[PDB]
């Protein structure tokens, strides 16, 4: 016995607890989500795994909406992830018509960070095993990207991304653009680094998804199906097969 | 601790058929030793 | 004694979670150093990042707690952000109530109050952060006050923070006898110095971080880079 | 270690005890029939200088439901408490009749707030010892039912509970029939009663009742018993 | 939770009988800078040394003597926030109470309420006591005044005591010296001497914090008063 | 070892980062009955067994009429069950009064599920170890869900629950085509077939134990009950 | 879980009693003795006292006799911390009585209040119990003179004489027999105390300071309360030993008288 596996409100002689550093494990062993943001906008993009031909997705995905101008991605697990983000959609929500305003991405992740923190440190409620992703075009301020995570850690990116691939994929992102092209540009470039990417994680099939927030978007969250979706994926089938 | 960061490349490069580095190798390697370890 | 599920009175005078709170108290390599002077009261810290999928420009460990008040925080960062929220809360409230402004002073021993509590429960643990208060009073003029978790605070003719703390006050001592007679911008010079040597990094305009509180004005600023490199050259010039 | 634990296996501990309290018990006995439900009972005793007079185990929820309860009796008279009142209440409200089962369920539902967890709502710390087996008659004829310690129930027509148990149910089938007069079952009912016992058998540590629609929910007085004796 | 926890106390009876984290604080008081008290009958003197270890302080910053009361003030030895913590809501409640009323102060009421906050606090658990021993210093009138407060919740009179580091030693020294009448300056020069037979460090006039009760109560000495003292025997 | 202390820890984490409540939980589901579900997606069938504990009883249900377009069967602990249908009848009448709209059955299964979830999420609830089929007609059509005391909330064009719920799940899969949008018929036999499958099946067919339940484009909740399934046999 | 840092305190065991209570009883018998002998003319009280210096002060006469009543005085056994604050609701309770029944609550009803307080800790609370004893000196209009007792184990008595503190048993003995049913005055009873007093004191000298005494009588009011003084104290300590001398010196003489060994 460690002695503070029990607790979750108090120090220990690594500072903060195991069990902390545990859920810091779960998200990683997890699939796999990027995101990467311009100059125009940023787009979204995640991979999930196929299990068996009888279920369905109709509510349960990946890809999450804050609001509705606000989108939102996540690693860990799906039911805990859930249950955060409806409680900071309505959050937001009395703050959107209270202050009359269409709140900031910076305000909103404040709010989250502290919940988090506030869960460090007592022992009555074990904490959230999930990190979100989420950011937006302003119309005044421009694109921004963040990311929380479960370590009570969140700050501004141009790219960031989780799952076990993590290390590799940022290295293939820190290769490319500062601009990146336009985003348009981007959704095909973002297909062949998860198409590339499921080489490394083969073992079933996978869905790729897409999903961006354009200058076309006007700032609104939507997904990207569609024909859309098909061509950038065209595109990797021609380059490489892997 | 280096040296065997460099040695690990080395070995990459072996298996890619190359006398040819790239910058590559050594991101890669610097963070396999890096997990390894204490 | 038993640490265990409960913290109680032991005969080692201390707490071993206390002491652990101490010393594992950043988990990189940032270090910070503040001098106070009449003229000034700077704070110096740097700029670092792992890679440049990251932004920097919004990436930042000083903070304008308010017009007059800056803070420069060494904690973990989940712990360090609450504790500002918090503060942000408690000095806009101390304005509200008295109609005054709120003393730099007054709220380390606020603050301070509030971390003795949870020293008394053993059904939650105390923020881990130091926090260091700098500020332009008009009544004692300048003041800058440091506090640590233990409930303890004190204000101090100048401190340094980071993991070598005791290796930045031999510097610091030998500066501290002649210190009225630095003019301004000489302040920030010698400033800049102190972490140079122990660090042992001759910094970088992207590398450093100072911040300064001014006399005759409630401004905390952080430097633009023509001064900041205008300093770094001033240096160069002595060598 | 909690008891507000699920347990590994997923079935919960104290659950599984009581079964163990209740072998301890008396034994009771309920055969209903094609018209009419009997629920016979061992009230017992051990003392000359104790009155079991004063002492019962069978009661009457109503004059159309009856129940008898076997396990921690002192748990039982809590239990009753509730259901007679709720059952009362109907007829305020609608001032009609309640059925057998609808009264069984409603004391289920209190059959769950052990622990001061969040998967019940504390009141108890652990729940009633006891199984009862719930008799009525209403349109839907003479029924049965065992209310199983483990807060559900389960529709019966014969049924033993009790230390016995494994030997009467298996005693119970050979003399049950789908079709059984009456009067012919009060004797079959008193052949396994027999069975079990060590200690006398005398009108005064066995306690008869039926409940038929000809003339409600009635006891059976001693003199009555000592014929039912007289017979066998 | 936000109302679970540990209902009963960490301290508890043991089958010695004594309490165990009240035997503790006995070595958290031990701990303390060194304290005296000299009651000068007609004044009261209260003493201590401030130890200094960082060159690094500013001003005379916080003190170790705070005024409860114009009348009545507070010195210790034991933990500096619980100290600070203490004199808090002793100074709330000893408005707030001789304000319905207009008489002033009566010294075992004072008492009476630090010593209950420390019992509630040994009755109730999630909570440790505080770990400090007060001296309660005032003067009024011809009334007997100088008392001590126990972190175990119990007082005592006295005419003279001492805190701090060797504190069975220091009182031993302090009970041979301290006979009959006395001055409030001897008194002072008394204090020095026995608060430098404990240990000297140094003595200076940042290392020395007198306070006296004597006219209109409770007084604090300037820096250049108790230097003249230093001279007046070192 | 250890195993008192996962036990003990509601709020558990391991290094390996498993919650072993979940894991008891899941243990739970496979000790109830046998419950097919099945959908053509323009008609519904769920075949469940209903079992007796003993020879002189008669079967206990497991199929419940939540309402009158929506229905479960469930699979787990009868005395658990009950709390929770409720709360789901309760919703289901607001909806009426306030909004008088029958609700998304998908809607409705998301919210139940919260506020579940939060309190595993902190000090008390033991898991409630039973799982379900939910099956409902609204307005898109019939969809099915399950649900499990592990709030898995999963839309599947038909699943099922049960010890040796896999075989079923092969033979579902390979008749999956054969289901396509129409027949009321076929779809019972595969289920009776399918049922077989989940037994250990030296336990032959019987009419008293099965129970046959329907729900379709101009149908709502009806059970067919003991010897009621013989027609349609 | 929701709690699990517990020691399992409070509870029963195979003991058939409660540890903890059977613990503060040994921490009873440490401390003062102190004494009460009951008389058909007035109630006498004696407590011996602890430490005393020079350094430390007297600010009463009041340090281990306490006034609950202007008939009603206790002894308290007990550490100093948990006593104040239960003697504050004794206190309280008799002021509730005064205001609705108009007339001094009766003795017996302030015993009955104190252990009804500690029974609900030893069914249940969450709060430690506690240990303190009293020895009531106490008066009545219809009833006559009282004395009680009160122990923390729910068992209070009435005695003619008791006395409790260190050397419980022997001075339980002595005063058995020195005393006689009825025919007692306070002059015997002033003779009495002190000779029991000092054979269970270890010091072998005797002074004013280490006892205080004092006598409740009636002449007026209800009650007259006498706090009685140190040269009185020290007058009747060295009337009595001049008494122990005497006697020792009548046994020598009749020794003598028998035939010296």
């Amino acid at each position: 016995g460690t002695g503070y596996d029990l607790s979750a409100s108090t120090f220990s002689p690594d500072g903060r607890v195991f069990q902390v550093e545990y859920a810091m494990k779960a998200v990683e062993n997890s699939s796999t989500a990027i995101g990467i943001r311009c100059k125009d906008g940023v787009v979204f993009g995640v991979e999930k795994l196929v299990l068996s031909k009888l279920y369905e997705e109709g509510s349960n995905k990946r890809l999450f909406n804050v609001d509705r101008h606000v989108g939102m991605a996540v690693a860990g697990l799906l039911a805990d992830a859930r249950s955060l983000a409806d409680i900071a959609r309505e959050e937001a929500s009395n703050f959107r018509s209270n202050f009359g305003y269409n709140i900031p991405l910076k305000h909103l992740a404040d709010r989250v960070a502290m919940y988090v923190h506030a869960y460090t440190l007592y022992s009555a409620v074990r904490p959230f095993g999930c990190s979100f992703m989420l950011g937006s075009y302003s119309v005044n301020d421009g694109a921004q990207l963040y990311m929380i995570d479960p370590s009570g850690v969140s700050y501004g990116y141009w790219g960031c991304a989780i799952g076990k691939a993590r290390q590799a994929a940022k290295t293939e992102i820190e290769k490319l653009q500062m601009k990146e092209m336009t985003c348009r540009d981007i959704v095909k470039e973002v297909a062949k680094i998860i198409y590339i990417v499921h080489d490394e994680v083969k073992d079933k099939a996978f869905e790729l998804e897409l999903s961006w927030v354009g200058e076309l978007t006007n700032g609104r969250h939507e997904i990207v199906p569609k024909d859309i979706r098909e061509e950038a994926e065209k595109y990797a089938k021609e380059s490489l097969k892997e | 601790d280096l040296r065997n960061v460099c040695t690990e490349a080395g070995m990459f490069a072996i298996r890619a058929d190359h006398d040819f580095v790239v910058q590559e190798d050594f991101m890669k390697a610097v963070r396999k030793v890096a997990d390894s370890k204490k | 004694g038993f640490d265990r599920h409960i913290t109680i009175f032991s005969p080692e005078g201390r707490l071993y979670q206390v002491e652990y709170a101490f010393k594992a108290i950043n988990q990189g390599g940032l270090t910070s150093v503040a001098v106070r002077g009449k003229d000034c009261a700077v704070i110096v810290t740097q700029k670092k990042v792992p890679d440049k999928l990251l932004d920097s420009s919004t990436v930042t460990h000083l903070f304008k707690i308010t017009e007059n008040i800056g803070c420069v925080m060494t904690g973990m960062t989940a712990d360090s952000r609450s504790q500002v929220q918090r503060a942000r809360y408690e000095a806009a409230n101390w304005k509200y109530k008295y109609g005054y402004e709120i003393p730099v002073d007054m709220l380390c021993k606020r603050i301070a109050d509030i971390s003795q509590v949870y020293t008394q429960n053993a059904e939650m643990r105390p923020l881990g952060c130091c926090m260091i208060l700098i500020g332009i009073d008009e009544e004692q003029g300048p003041q800058v006050y440091k506090c640590d978790p233990a409930g303890y605070y004190c204000g101090f003719k100048a401190t340094a923070a980071g993991v070598k703390q005791t290796e930045s006050t031999s510097f610091l001592e030998k500066k501290v006898k002649k210190k009225f007679d630095w003019t301004f911008e000489q302040t920030v010079e010698t400033a800049i110095t102190c972490l140079s040597t122990v660090l042992s990094i001759d910094f970088k305009p992207s590398e450093i971080e100072v911040g300064v509180v001014t006399v005759e004005n409630p401004k905390f600023r952080i430097l633009t880079e023509a001064e900041i490199d205008a300093h770094l050259v001033a240096l160069a010039e002595r060598d | 270690r909690g008891v507000n634990t699920f347990s590994p296996e997923g079935r919960l501990f104290q659950v599984e005890y009581a079964i163990e309290a209740i072998k301890l018990g008396s034994t009771a006995i309920g055969i209903q029939t094609s018209e009419g439900v009997c629920l016979a009972v061992e009230k017992r005793i051990t003392s000359p200088l104790m009155e079991p007079s004063s002492i019962e185990k069978i009661v009457e929820i109503d004059a159309h439901i009856g129940c008898a309860m076997s396990g921690l009796i002192a748990d039982a008279k809590t239990l009753i408490d509730k259901a007679r009142v709720e059952t009362q209440n109907h007829w305020f409200t609608y001032n009609e009749t309640m059925t057998v089962e609808s009264v069984t369920q409603a004391v289920s539902n209190l059959a769950l707030q052990f622990g001061e967890e969040d998967a019940d709502p504390g009141a108890m710390s652990r729940p009633f010892g006891v199984a009862l087996l719930f008799g009525g008659v209403d349109e839907k004829g003479p029924q049965l039912f065992h209310m199983d310690p483990s807060g559900t129930f389960v529709q019966c027509d014969a049924r033993a509970i009790g230390s016995a148990s494994e030997g009467a149910q298996s005693s119970l089938q050979e003399v049950y029939h789908k079709s059984m007069t009456l009067k012919e079952a009060i004797k079959s009912s008193l052949i396994i009663l027999k069975q079990v016992m060590e200690e006398k058998l005398n009108a005064t540590n066995i306690e008869l009742a039926t409940v038929q629609p000809g003339q409600n929910f009635h006891m059976f007085t001693k003199e009555e018993l000592e014929e039912v004796i007289k017979d066998i | 939770m936000a109302e679970r926890g540990y209902s009963f106390s960490l301290t508890t009876f043991s089958p010695s009988g004594k309490l165990v984290q009240i035997e503790y604080a006995l070595a958290a008081v031990a701990g303390g800078a060194p304290s005296v008290g000299i009651k000068a009958a007609n004044g009261v003197v209260l003493a201590t040394e401030k130890k200094q270890k960082s060159i690094l302080y500013d001003e005379r910053s916080v003190h170790k003597v705070e005024p409860i009361t114009k009348h009545i003030g507070l010195v210790y030895s034991g933990m500096g926030p619980d100290y600070r913590v203490l004199v808090h809501r002793a100074r709330k409640l000893a408005q707030q109470y001789y304000l319905v009323y207009q008489e002033p102060i009566p010294t075992a009421q004072l008492v009476q309420r630090v010593a209950s906050v420390m019992q509630e606090y040994t009755q109730s658990g999630g909570v440790r006591p505080f770990g400090v021993s007060l001296l309660i210093c005032g003067w009024n009138e011809g009334r007997p005044y100088l008392f001590q407060s126990d972190p175990s919740g119990a007082y005592f009179a006295w005419k003279a005591t001492a805190m701090g580091k060797n504190y069975v030693n220091g009182k031993t020294f302090l009970e041979k010296r301290y006979n009959e009448d006395l001055e409030l300056e001897d008194a002072i020069h008394t204090a020095i001497l026995t608060l430098k037979e404990s240990f000297e460090g140094q003595m200076t006039e940042d290392n020395i914090e007198v306070g006296i009760c004597n006219e209109a109560g409770f007084r604090r000495l300037t820096p250049t008063e108790v230097k003249d003292y230093l001279a007046a025997i070192a | 070892m250890f195993r008192n202390q996962y036990d003990n820890d509601v709020t558990v984490w391991s290094p390996q980062g498993r919650i072993h409540q979940i894991e008891y939980a899941m243990e739970a589901v496979k000790q109830g009955s046998a419950t097919v579900g099945l959908k053509s997606k323009t008609h519904a069938v769920l075949v469940a067994l209903k079992r007796a504990q003993s020879e002189l009883a008669a079967h206990q249900k497991k199929i419940l009429h939540v309402d009158n377009h929506i229905g479960i069967s469930i699979a787990g602990l009868t005395a658990d069950a009950r709390l929770l249908c409720n709360f789901m009848r309760q919703e289901c009448l607001d909806s009426r009064f306030v909004f008088d709209r029958p609700l998304p059955v998908s809607r409705l299964v998301s919210l139940i599920g919260s506020k579940t979830q939060i309190p595993t999420q902190r000090y008390g609830r033991r898991p409630y170890g039973v799982g379900l089929l939910i099956a409902g007609y609204d307005d898109m059509g019939p969809h099915i869900f399950q649900t499990c005391p592990s709030a898995n909330y999963f839309d599947c064009r038909a699943m099922s629950i049960g010890a040796r719920s896999q075989s079923a799940r092969t033979y579902l899969e390979r008749h999956m085509s054969e289901f396509m949008e129409c027949n009321l018929n076929e779809l019972v036999k595969h289920g009776l077939r399918a049922l077989r499958e989940t037994l250990p099946a030296e336990q032959d067919l019987t009419t008293k134990n099965v129970s046959i339940g329907i729900v379709g484009k101009d149908l709502e909740f009806t059970i067919y009950d003991d010897d009621d399934v013989s027609p349609f046999l | 879980m929701s709690r699990r840092y517990d020691s399992r305190t409070t509870i029963f065991s195979p003991e058939g009693r409660l540890y903890q209570v059977e613990y503060a009883m040994e921490a009873i018998g440490h401390a003062g003795t102190c004494l009460g002998i009951l008389a058909n003319d007035g109630v006498l009280l004696a407590a011996e006292r602890r430490n005393i210096h020079k350094l430390l002060d007297e600010v009463f006469f009041s340090e281990k006799i306490y006034k609950l009543n202007e008939d009603m005085a206790c002894s308290v056994a007990g550490i100093t911390s948990d006593a104040n604050v239960l003697t504050n609701e004794l206190r309280l309770i008799a002021q509730r009585y005064l205001l609705q029944y108009q007339e001094p609550i009766p003795c017996e009803q302030l015993v009955t209040a104190l252990c009804d307080i500690k029974q609900a800790y030893t069914q249940f609370g969450g709060k430690r119990p506690f240990g303190v004893s009293l020895l009531y000196i106490g008066w009545d209009k219809h009833y006559g003179f009282q004395l009680y007792q009160s122990d923390p184990s729910g068992n209070y008595g009435g005695w003619k004489a008791t006395c409790i503190g260190n050397n419980s048993a022997a001075a339980v003995s002595m005063l058995k027999q020195d005393y006689k049913e009825g025919e007692m005055t306070l002059k015997s009873a002033l003779a009495l105390a002190i000779k029991v007093l000092n054979k269970t004191m270890d010091v072998s000298k005797l002074s004013a300071e280490k006892v205080e005494i004092a006598t409740l009588t009636r002449e007026n009011g209800k009650t007259v309360i006498r706090v009685l003084k140190q040269k009185e104290v020290e007058q009747l300590i060295k009337k009595h030993e001049e008494e122990e001398a005497k006697a020792e010196r009548e046994k020598k003489e009749k020794e003598q008288k028998e035939k010296d060994k």
